[PDB]
């Protein structure tokens, strides 16, 4: 997890007004793009943008206003919206992939909270689970097929600290790449016949407590798709 | 009766190892796109005879791309635009100079292969990648499949055509 994203805890604005959130990387990563996502109340994060220091690449998300511009320079990752409604009141998240193949990691910022003066995929949970127990996590997938094979699925968690949280990404073919920071006590599987993703963390503890999220990233477009996520409380 | 197995609607799905597909461009753009987004990013253009420098947009992986395009030779120009990270910008990495608009790519040996050079001498070229399995393709024009076995005579037509 070498890149580090800084992003400002709180920000405001007044309505009509223009804002602009930022997501500020590491030094030795000036070429590096991130994503934009936007959590709205009583929702999980969705997709906004990707920037890189060329302005946005590929296609802004579904349902993202075009008062929704974005930019970068040197470090500085830049998400601004101008004419802000009150429905542009949420957090937003900053995201960057680090690496290919096996040392793959993918980071996030703390988490700004902005506030204003297809493919389906649902999880599933036990809703509790006591310390030293395993957490078994699935989540259905109605849009594609998992054995079509053009598909990358992730796991990401909201625990303490309110910043999102990758924890893995499993491939068509059942190859993965888990997060160092959860040691091996973490398998993810793909059930090709039942379309289906699992997880199983091993020897949960109140630092596991978090909402989990599965999002779909097909190979050949830039937007993610996020399930809405499934709580999960530590005894 | 066939070395020719096709040909096939354009299509997205994950090819075989040990088979070429032999891809037939019809118009200038983007002939197919392939990934296993993990280390390996290709995706080939097509440029038509006698085009001056001029700017050309063109959708790879989903990404509005502007190249400035040259083809001053008599036969089409197939460039490979290529990227091994999530991070990393597209570069040319292969040229197909070919009055056959063929191409073909085949996955083996734990790598990727293609042609490149002016036909009738374009040669076989290799990519290593680490997750073979997961590499996949959009097509975008119709294609044929040859075993390796039968790589010989994917040489043949990708220099000579039918």
């Amino acid at each position: 997890s070498q890149p580090v994203l800084t992003q400002p805890p709180s920000a405001s604005a007044s309505l009509g007004a223009s804002v602009t959130l930022t997501c500020t990387l590491s030094s030795g990563y000036s070429n590096y793009k991130v994503d934009w996502y936007q959590q709205r109340p009583g929702k999980g994060p969705r997709f906004v943008m990707r920037v890189g220091t060329g302005g946005i690449v590929g296609s802004k998300g579904d349902g993202i206003a075009d008062r929704f511009s974005v930019s970068g320079s040197g470090l500085n990752r830049s998400l601004t919206i101008k004419n802000i409604q009150e429905e542009d009141e949420s957090d937003y998240h900053c995201g960057a992939d680090h690496g290919s193949g096996d040392n793959f990691v993918r980071v996030f910022g703390g988490g700004t909270k902005l506030t204003v003066l297809q493919v389906q995929l649902q999880e599933s949970g036990p809703g509790l689970v006591k310390p030293s127990q395993t957490l078994s996590l699935t989540c259905s997938v109605s849009g594609v097929s998992l054995s079509g094979g053009s598909y990358t699925w992730n796991w990401i968690r909201q625990p303490a600290g309110k910043g999102l949280e990758w924890i893995g990404r499993i491939f068509t073919s059942g190859s993965t790449n888990y997060n160092p920071s959860l040691k091996g006590r973490l398998t993810m599987s793909i059930d090709t016949s039942k379309n289906q993703l699992s997880l199983r963390l091993s020897s949960v503890t109140a630092a596991d407590t978090a909402v989990y999220y599965c999002v779909a990233d097909y190979y050949y477009s830039v937007p993610d798709v996020w399930g809405q996520g499934t709580p999960v409380t530590v005894s | 009766g066939s070395i020719l197995d096709g040909p096939y609607q354009p299509t997205t799905f994950k090819p075989p190892n040990d088979y070429w597909l032999l891809i037939s461009s019809n118009t200038d753009g983007v002939v197919y796109e392939s990934t296993n987004n993990s280390d390996f990013w290709t995706a080939v253009i097509a440029v038509e005879p006698h085009v001056s420098q001029t700017n050309r947009q063109y959708v790879l992986f989903g990404e509005n791309k502007q190249f400035n395009v040259e083809n001053s030779s008599d036969k089409w120009k197939f460039f490979e635009m290529f990227k091994g990270s999530s991070q990393s910008d597209f570069s040319n990495r292969r040229t197909l100079t070919s009055n056959n608009r063929l191409v073909g790519m085949l996955k083996y040996g734990g790598r990727v292969w293609t042609f490149h050079g002016e036909t009738p001498r374009a040669t076989t070229d290799s990519s290593n990648t680490a997750d073979l399995n997961n590499i996949s393709i959009i097509i975008h024009s119709e294609f044929y499949i040859i075993p390796r076995s039968q790589e010989s005579k994917c040489n043949e037509y990708i220099n000579n055509g039918l």
